[PDB]
């Protein structure tokens, strides 16, 4: 397919844009899930994320079905859930979510917040973790917790790129 | 990349 890589962004302040919304969730729920997903990474780095409402941002977020632009098509219900590109121009940093999945803010289907937090990891330069319990593990696992703690494997990875936070 | 099942 169409691919972009660099190890990391050369700046600490990044922009994102929610291009379109899944019908499974409300605009407010989708916006909250993505905002928390960026918070996972800005809590432990100097990274900052600013949301844009039009134009082109560093991280363009969109929901698509099957072939959607990059010739890495989705596969319908289940299987591939999402993917994202490493840092760089154009597609670099972008996050794609398969809208053939039922996206929820809870546990009914696939948790948008969890998947997005993982993909934004990739958008920042992270690879997959060899640890099945790390966020960046490629297999989707639902936690069932009323909160999310970013595992240490994921903190060390993102801090090796951008350094620590507060 | 996230995968289920
Ligand atoms: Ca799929
Ligand atoms: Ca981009
Ligand atoms: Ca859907
Ligand atoms: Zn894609
Ligand atoms: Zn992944």
């Amino acid at each position: 397919e169409y691919n972009v890589r660099t190890l990391k962004w050369s700046k600490m302040n990044l922009t994102y844009r929610i291009v379109n919304y899944t019908p499974d969730m409300t605009h407010s729920e989708v916006e909250k899930a993505f905002k928390k997903a960026f918070k996972v990474w800005s809590d432990v780095t100097p990274l900052n994320f600013t949301r844009l409402h039009d134009g082109i941002a560093d991280i363009m977020i969109s929901f698509g079905i099957k072939e959607h632009g990059d010739f890495y098509p989705f596969d319908g219900p289940s299987g591939l859930l999402a993917h994202a590109f490493p840092p760089g121009p154009n597609y670099g940093g972008d996050a794609h979510f398969d809208d053939d999945e039922t996206w929820t803010s809870s546990s009914k289907g696939y948790n948008l917040f969890l998947v997005a937090a993982h993909e934004f990891g990739h958008s920042l330069g992270l690879d997959h973790s060899k640890d099945p319990g790390a966020l960046m593990f490629p297999i989707y696992t639902y936690t069932g917790k009323s909160h999310f703690m970013l595992p240490d494997d994921d903190v060390q990875g993102i801090q090796s790129l951008y350094g620590p936070g507060d | 990349i996230m995968i289920s099942f």
